[PDB]
Formats: structure tokens, sequence, C-alpha cells
RNA sequence: UUCUCAAACUUUAAAUGGGUAAGAAGCCCGGCUCGCUGGUGUGGAGCCGGGCGUGGAAUGCGAGUGCCUAGUGGGCCACUUU
RNA sequence: GCUCAGGGAGGACAGAAACCUCCCGUGGAGCAGAAGGGCAAAAGCUCGCUUGAUCUUGAUUUUCAGUACGAAUACAGACCGU
RNA sequence: GUCUACGGCCAUACCACCCUGAACGCGCCCGAUCUCGUCUGAUCUCGGAAGCUAAGCAGGGUCGGGCCUGGUUAGUACUUGGAUGGGAGACCGCCUGGGAAUACCGGGUGCUGUAGGCU
């Protein structure tokens, strides 16, 4: 028998455009996101100035965006072709969540412009359960349990069950 | 031509012999210092004492 | 491989938060300043009216401050309003109003100030605050304790206020936090908060989904279907209610059935049972080693 | 010449005991103090304002005045020569109550129960504290054992 | 080089150690503390023999280096290269001042530091060799040779105790047989029976 | 695990040491005043009128108080810390 | 309203270091400056509104001679802010 | 027996992991029309009541870490007062009183206040 409250899910699919490249091409990336998402962005302003990168201290350097429920699954669900249904083992996280890399922005129903150009977006899948939003309230927060969490041996088998997807070695 | 900078050497022995008085025990403390909210408030229940009397 | 962050000399160092503040309940920075009263004051109590919105119930107390530890003076909870008139819908705004009018007309009769101090019968939404008669007997002050609930504007926290503001308690507020203000413009509407106060917020979306689709209304709303609650009966349910609760505000209490006496929890494993649980490991241990060879 | 200030060698009278920082318990400011309440001064440093001077820290004086914070507390801070009964105004997180005059009142209000009983019987009973005298005779019994020798141990050295 | 060691032999100042705020001292001229063949185990040293102080002085950290030297010297030539371990149980942090003349004068005294002194205790161990049990009238020798390369008077106690450990000679051999000691490095795990019983598993297996 | 430590490190932590208290200005009854404080004969403080001397640790000693005032303001030595 | 230093583990370009997530994290950061003390739903941080950085007596503390100035703690009378 | 709301002392209450939790509760939870917010109804807020106590929580467990509390270490260390004591000194001994702290070793693991439930 199984317990379906104990029932894994995306609790939120984290997509960022880190371009380092402000101005003119970080504000043309947040077209990207709203065809992708659907929603308005948040700029991401950096913390110091590195100079072997070509960053400053407060410059935007990339544009962030949180997709949840309905939304986040579709999102989720294309890019998951573009990395042909297969993900390397260490693309998993210690602590349930995972995520992984499509090269291109190109490939998710998005055609091209000879301005907008060959952006490079990146996912992070937060997996979740009932019960993992007890720890952010300002009520009686705590923390959930070694019982109740999400293990990178169990993401495996929520992935390699669910969307019948292989992980590869090597 | 220097000196000795300080010392409490003979002090102890000079405090003494006139005694180290403690302060004077009196009855009755001064209302000095004492909150001028509260003060006008127990001068106005003197002022009016005598309204009381036939009373007491 | 790294060091251990919560090491063996972690814990000899470690200081822990007060239990209320450890469970995440009390903030004691604003308990510091709401329950402590002015010293040239001499004992004193600091009245302050608690409201603590529960997800199946709302509950309004009257506390005061000491030592052993602040004693409730009165206390009215959403769950007596179906001896009122509100069956369900315990834990929306007009059921929290209830609970304030309770709570406040349960104190003014447990003091004698029952008659004295009406405050709003005809429920309108105006700033209406309590002001003392010369020679009767002076209205009860008190504070809010919204808790660790964000007081935003139209917070269930202040129709429980509201609720004792026209019960007969002479509590300091501003109309902000009622709903009805907007903030843009920033006036106060009476209607607007009325609304929300006789309950036409739930009606209309009581009427929205069943104009919509008969699946998400049915789902919504079952004990509303379940009980004989329409939108057109909303209103004059909590006006029966607002006149039922300054009937009777006086609480009679729910009667003990005798404790049978099992215990329903594991008592604590003694010395003689714990080293003597490890004496049979270090038997089972030993005697199952021996058998491998 | 010392730096001259005024928490200057607070750096252990005004810290705050080990496992005891942070929020100030709340028994400390919902005690009443009254006027003639004895009262002993030991500075809190997690509260700056209303602060007492490091030369009362641990010493008792008496409240003469009561505001919403503080109490006006005379205290016997000496001099060099003489002695001066002087008036502080410590915010009542620097303060405890005595429980010097609190075991007098509480002898006071007994000897009155020991005083009104064995008052109209005829019968004495003593009510000065007479100091701890000379124990009286007593046998002591030696109950078939002899009693231990004991012989010093001889030298050897350890480390 | 430096003074004559009488000047510093006595310990007058308070523990000034080289920190944050004693800044610019020079390093003691004892780098390695322990020699031998100390990549041993605990059951082949049981004879520990001991250097213990008789006086409250200071020992030079250049005094403790000349004692390391001469006993080292001796042990291989009685023992061999690895016949022995030898350790040296004080720590030069006490830092020495001096008030360098080459016109100054008293006007504005306060010395430069000069070098590191080892503060001892009376009683306390200031070198200790660990050897086998053959070699018992060899580490009173040893030591003996080191006492010279000190101020005042120092004792030598063969102790009592298994090699540089705090369990006796004549009960080492029989706490490790009913696994209430581990052999570990040079010295020894003692294990409460307080510790988890996973830990007490783990040892019985 | 282990050796060795800190005047400007510290969980612990003395000895000697610093306060305060050991009654009639004290305790317990009442009533009365208030423009302070309040759900409230509430909270406070102050006023009159009371009832109670087993003087409520030991030892010693008569205490208190006000003026006027000279000289001095180079000190040095020893015990123990330093 | 949040939680910091630092670390773990992941994720196109991306590496010791750019960004986005989860977890741990008693303060190991930060609080303009020296150092000490103090502090976590804050005293830190990001914002919303702001002029109590205002006017007026006295008392008190610190240095102290128990004088000043500076600094400071408690009040009280106004007028304000939040 | 046990819980909730507000608490008092603030680890005997903390931290880790595991097991069992009747009833009322407390919760996850259900949605986003209003109120209110956000990049995003996760949070905050509001309107609910389909399913689960899986978590939070509660109580118990651990030859648990910690913590509290005794024993020990030890009348040792140190120290008040004393000597025409010792000793080249360094420093030590005695006399007269006080008297610690880890290592090691046991014991314990929240008491409880006002107001309202449930058995």
């Amino acid at each position: 028998k199984e317990n379906p409250m104990r029932e894994l899910r995306i609790r939120k699919l984290c997509l960022n455009i880190c371009v380092g490249e402000s101005g003119d091409r970080l504000t043309r990336a947040a077209k990207v996101l709203e065809q992708l998402t659907g929603q308005t962005p948040v700029f991401s302003k950096a913390r110091y100035t590195v100079r072997s990168f070509g960053i400053r201290r407060n410059e935007k350097i990339a544009v962030h965006c949180t997709v949840r429920g309905a939304k986040a699954e579709e999102i989720l669900e294309k890019g998951l072709k573009v990395r042909e249904y297969e993900l390397r083992k260490n693309n998993f996280s210690d602590t349930g969540n995972f995520g992984f890399g499509i090269q291109e922005h190109i490939d998710l129903g998005i055609k091209y412009d000879p301005s907008i150009g060959i952006y490079g977006l990146d996912f992070y899948v937060v997996l979740g359960r009932p019960g993992f939003s007890i720890a952010d309230k300002k009520r009686r927060t705590g923390c959930i349990g070694a019982k109740h969490r999400i293990s990178k041996e169990e993401a495996m088998r929520w992935f390699q069950q669910k969307y019948d997807g292989i992980i590869l070695p090597g | 031509a220097k000196s000795k900078n300080h010392t409490t050497h003979n002090q102890s022995r000079k405090w003494h012999r006139n005694g180290i008085k403690k302060p004077r025990s009196q009855r009755y403390e001064s209302l000095k210092g004492v909150d001028p909210k509260f003060l006008r408030n127990m001068r106005f229940a003197k002022k009016h004492n005598k309204k009381g009397l036939k009373k007491m | 491989f790294v060091k251990v962050v919560k090491n063996k000399a972690y814990f000899k160092r470690y200081q822990v938060k007060f239990r209320r503040r450890r469970e995440g309940k009390t903030d004691y920075y604003a308990r510091k300043r709401l329950v402590i009263q002015d010293k040239n004051k001499y004992n004193t109590p600091k009245y302050r009216m608690i409201v603590r919105v529960t997800n199946r119930d709302i509950i309004c107390q009257i506390a005061y401050a000491r030592i052993e530890g602040d004693m409730i003076v009165c206390a009215a909870y959403a769950h007596e309003l179906p001896k009122y008139g509100v069956k369900v819908g315990l834990t929306n705004y007009a059921a929290a109003y209830c609970t304030g009018l309770l709570l406040a007309r349960r104190l003014l009769n447990r003091f004698g100030m029952d008659k004295i101090y009406e405050g709003q019968v005809e429920v309108t939404g105006d700033e209406y605050n309590v002001e003392s008669i010369d020679g009767q007997p002076g209205a009860f002050t008190c504070y809010l304790d919204a808790g660790l609930a964000r007081t935003t504007t139209g917070n269930k926290v202040f129709g429980a206020l509201k609720g004792a503001v026209d019960g007969g308690l002479s509590i300091p507020h501003s109309t902000k936090r009622f709903p009805g203000y907007d903030s843009e413009s920033k006036e106060f509407n009476a209607e607007v908060h009325r609304k929300h106060i006789m309950g036409q917020n739930v009606a209309d979306y009581m009427r929205y989904l069943m104009e919509e689709d008969e699946d998400a209304y049915k789902k919504q709303f079952s004990q509303y279907i379940k009980n004989n609650v329409t939108p057109d009966m909303m209103e004059e349910m909590y006006k029966k209610a607002h006149a039922a609760i300054r009937e009777n505000p006086v609480y009679e209490k729910k009667p003990k059935r005798e404790v049978k006496k099992k215990r329903w929890n594991r008592p604590k494993m003694s010395l003689a049972q714990k080293k003597d649980r490890v004496a049979q490991k270090k038997a089972s241990f030993l005697r199952a080693q021996e058998r491998a060879a | 010449t010392n730096t001259k200030g005024k928490r200057r060698g607070t750096r252990y009278m005004f810290s705050r005991p080990f496992r005891k920082h942070g929020v100030v318990p709340l028994a400390t400011y919902m005690r009443i103090y009254k006027k003639g309440d004895i009262v002993d001064i030991k500075g809190m440093g997690t509260v700056q304002k209303g602060m007492p001077h490091k030369c009362y820290h641990g010493k008792t004086g008496r409240v003469y005045n009561v505001t919403q914070h503080a109490v006006g507390i005379v205290v016997n801070k000496q001099v060099k020569g003489k002695i001066l009964a002087k008036r502080i105004n410590v915010r009542i997180e620097h303060i405890k109550h005595s429980k010097s005059r609190d075991s007098f009142l509480k002898r006071v209000k007994e000897n009155d129960q020991k005083k009104k009983e064995a008052k109209e019987k005829g019968t004495w009973v003593q009510l000065k504290r007479q100091p701890a005298p000379p124990r009286e005779a007593h046998f002591v019994r030696t109950n078939g054992k002899e009693p231990e020798l004991l012989e010093p141990i001889p030298y050897e050295f350890m480390a | 080089g430096r003074r004559p060691a009488r000047c510093y032999r006595y310990c007058k100042n308070k523990p000034y150690p080289k920190s944050r705020f004693c800044r610019g001292v020079p390093d003691a001229k004892i780098r390695i503390f322990d020699l031998g063949r100390k990549k041993a185990k605990v059951d082949e040293f049981p004879l520990c023999g001991h250097m213990v102080s008789d006086e409250y002085e200071q020992l030079s950290s250049e005094a403790l280096e000349a004692a390391r030297i001469c006993a080292n010297k001796y042990m291989v030539k009685s023992c061999g290269k690895d016949g022995f371990h030898i350790r040296v149980r004080l720590h030069p942090f006490h830092v020495i001042r001096i008030n360098k003349m080459l016109q100054t004068g008293m006007r504005g005294a306060f010395g430069k530091p000069q070098g590191t002194v080892a503060r001892v205790h009376i009683g306390q161990v200031i070198m200790s060799i660990r050897t086998k049990l053959q070699n018992k009238e060899h580490v009173v020798e040893a030591l003996r040779r080191a006492k010279f390369k000190f101020p005042g008077r120092q004792k030598i106690h063969i102790s009592k105790k298994w090699g540089f450990t705090k369990f006796n000679a004549d009960e080492f051999e029989d706490m490790v047989a009913e696994k209430r000691l581990i052999p570990d490095g040079c010295g020894v795990k003692y294990i409460p029976n307080r510790g988890p019983l996973d830990k007490w598993r783990a040892l019985h297996s």
C-alpha cells in the first residue's frame, strides 16, 4: 500500500538567464521569460565588483523567474525533450531538488530574431511534498523531520517512474 | 627634579581619626527629586485635608 | 570532506531561545511593550485583548500581566456562536466580528457594566469608540494583541477588535486596517466595512460560484449547502446573532464526563528497565556471535 | 593616570552571564517597587538606558521615587574620607528586591506569633537570636567495633 | 649572541606570550620537540623516564634545545636510532625582553623581544623518554647528561605509567585485554562504558 | 585522541574583601484627603486617631553638633602582592 | 517584513571566483571609526513615513573639592513624529 | 491521562534519529471572489472543509551528544593571619582559619500559572 499524502510534486520551477551584459542585452532577456512563463521577472543585482568576469557591484548580471503550480509543470515539461528525456546522476542534489541546462532558448516555441539572438537559460526543479511549507510561516515554523524529506535516491524513482526517463552513466 | 606622582598610603589612617562617619540618619526625608506629577497631587492631598475633618 | 558545524562542543556553547520563541508562538519584542505596566501605577492590571485566528476557530481573550503567568479575566471562542445563530463559517471576518462582540458583552456581564456602554447596536462601520459617563463606572480600556499576524488592511484580528469596540470596550485604534479603507485615495467607507462585517464578501462569492458552475460551488461551500445557509439568509443570520449575544452573554460551562483513567500515553521507562535493555542487548550481541563459529 | 570615563573596567561587571544573553526575562520589568523598598543594584548590560555607574554595582540602597521605568534609589557610596547617602535614577532592569530585609520582617511576624502565644499563659520564650553556643555534653556510642587507627601514608612521588 | 641565562632565570614578570600585542619576536631554537622512533605502538615502549624540576624557574628555549640534542645523542649511542622516543614536555612561550644600550638610558624603558623562555613549576616534567623494558639504566644516564644543560636542580623519576600515557604499567596490558583501551599511535584511547552501544558492538566484533 | 600555554582568553572559581539588614521612625487596626492612577471603596501616597515595649545577635563604649584655625601639600623604610 | 558570516550540494556558457534554488548555520557577520560590552521575528539588513537632532523649568549621575564645563540618566510642562 | 489560547522560570525544556498517538484540538491541507499582497495566492492575506496525522506537534526510546545535578580529583591547588622557621637563593615546610576547578564516575531529561476543551 501507499500514502498519497507522501505524493511527490514540484514546489517551484526556478529559471534564470545569467548574461552579465547589462542594459541592452539584459532588458531584452525579459522578453524570453515572459514568452516562456507568462509573468514579469525580477532583475538580479550583483553583490560586489569582480573584474576578470566584467561585472560591477549591484550591476544587473542576470534575470530570474520562479513559476508555481499549473504553469510550472508545462515549462519544465518541454525542456526535458531538449535534454532528450535523460539526465546525469550528479544533476540531482542531496535535499531532493534537482536541475539541468538547455543551451539555447529557441527550442521552447520561441522563434529567432536578429536582435533577440541566442540566449542561454538554466532550469532548476524544487521537488516538494505536502507539508514542506511549514518552515517559512510567521506562526509556528519547524524542521520537517528526516522521515518526511525527499532523498536523491527517491528523487530518481520520481523522475525514473513518472516520465519513464533514463538516467545515463559516464 | 622628578617627584612621587601619587599615593593613598597615610589616607586610611587619616579617614578614621574623626571616623568614616555614616551620613545624617534623620526621620522625614525631603521630597527633593520626587517626580513633580506625583508631588503636585500629594500637595493637593494636604491642601484639602481640612475638607474631611467634621467626618474625622 | 569538511568540518562538522554542530560539534560535541557546539552544544556546550549553544544558548536556546525562550520556549514560546522556540515553539514560534510569542514575539517577546511585541510582548515586552504590550504586557508591562508603568511602575508608578503599583499593581494596576494592564489589560490587553488577545485575538488568535486558528484554521477552524478564532480565540478572543482579555488578559493582564502576572509573574506566575498572565491571568485571563474573560475569553469567548468562535465555536460559542452556534448557540446564538452562526452554525457554520466559524473562521470568516463576520464570525470573527461576532466573537469580539461575544468577549466584550461577557466581560461587561462579569463586572456589572452590561446595561452601561451599549456601543454600536445598529452595525454601521463608523469610527465609534466608547466615551465614559460622569458618575457611571468608567469604560473598560484594553489594547489589541495581533500576535504573529501581519496587520495589512482587512486582517480578521480587526474584526474581533471592531466586535469589542461595538460591545463597550474603550480601545484605541484607527480604521486604516478596517476593510473599506482605500490605500490610494485614503478615505474610509462605513458600507464597504459592513459588507465584510455582515458577510456579503462571502455571500457574493457564493452567488459568483453558483452562477458559474455547480461542481466548484458544492466543493467550496459543503456546510453552507448542508446546513441551509443561502446568500440571502446570510446578512440576517448575523443580525439575529448580534442581539442574541446581547441577550445572554453569561457563559454556562460544559460538564466533564468522569475520568475512566486509562493512560493514552507511554509512561517513562525507569532506570532498572533502561539498564536491563542494554544488559539483554549485550547478551543478544554475544549469544548471536558464538553461533557463527 | 588611568583613562577616566564611565564604563572603564566594566568588561566583566556589565557583561551578561554565559548562556543568559539575548532577551531579558519579562518578570524583571513587571515586579512592583514601592517607596522605602530596600533594593540591591546589579547593572544588566543588555539595557544601556538607565544603567547605574559601576561604583553602585552590587551596593544595596532603598527607593525614594518611582517613575515609569526607573526608581530613585538612595545608596551609600562612601567617598575617600566620609560616607554620602546619595540618589541615583537607575532603570528597573539593573535592580532586584533585597532578601536581607525579607528575613527580618518574617522574624518580626514569627516572633509576634511566639509573642502573642506565651503571653497570656505566663510561659516565657526568648526572642533574641542567641549565637551558636558551645555544644552541650553528649555521649558518643561506639557500637562493638574498635575505632579505626589512622597513621600517615609514606612519601611516594607520583609525577 | 645573547646574555648569560642568570639574568632571565627566575619567573619575575607576568606570563608574556607571543600574541597580537607582542609581535616582532624571533623563533625559539627548539623547532622539533620530540624524536626517536615516535612512529611506534603503545605496547613496545613501557618504560617512561622523566626529568622533573625542583625550582619555580624559567628554562631557556636554547637550554631545552641543547638538552634535546644531548639526550638524543646518547640514546642513539646506546639503543640505536630506533630504540626510544624522547619528548620535550615544555614549550617556550614566555617572551624575554632586552633594554638594549647601543645614548637613551632608563628614560623610555621597555625591552624589545630577545627570545622565548619556558616557565616551569615544581614537580613538573621537562623531558620524557619512553623506551623498552631492557634500557632502564640508560634513560637515567641520558637525562643525567641533560641536567647539566639546565639552570637549578632537576630530578629523574622512573614513572609508574605505561610510556606517554596516564595508565599504570602493571594495569595497561590488562586494560587492553578487557577492551577498555585501544592502541592509537603513540597514546591509548580510554573507552568509557557510557557511549552508544553501537560503539560497544564495534569493539566486540 | 595527545603534549604545552595566555596581563590585554575563558566554561568553572576561591581566600581575604564591599554593600544592605538585625524593630516603637517598628509592626498590626481603622477611617479620612487627592486635581495622581483607574473596569472597580481601583492603585498609590499623604494625613489624623489607635492597640502593642520580652528594646527582639555578640562584645565594648556617653554620644551629638557648630564655628574659628595653624602647620603641611620634597617624604622615606619594611611584611605580603606588585 | 526578513537573516547574517561561512560551508554543504546541485544547475547552459561558468572556471577558486558572475547567477538561480534547497539545506545547515548562537552570531562564528554586521552594528560609520580604536577596543570592550551589548543584540536575531534585533540594536543587523531592505523599505514605508518622518523631524524627539524642536521649545521650557528644575532634579540627578560621571570627574569631583562633592565646584564648573563636557557628557549622561530619570521626570515633568508644551508641541510633534511613527 | 491529554491538549489548545495566553504565559512564568528560560536546555532537567536543546539537538540527532527511531517507534506508537482514542477523542477534542492543533495542523498540513482546499481554492483565489472579496480583503490584501507578491516575479510567482509557496509566504502574507482572505474564502473554505474533500482527503491524511504522512509531517509539525505530543509522549516514549537511545549502554546517545548536550544540559542540569551529586560523587570524585581533594582537604590537593590556592589563600587570611603568625614566627629571630628552613634555604646562597629560588622557593618550600609548619602554625591558625577558609577551601576551589576539569579528566574520571554515577544520577536525572522540563516543572508549572490563568482561561477553556476532550477521555
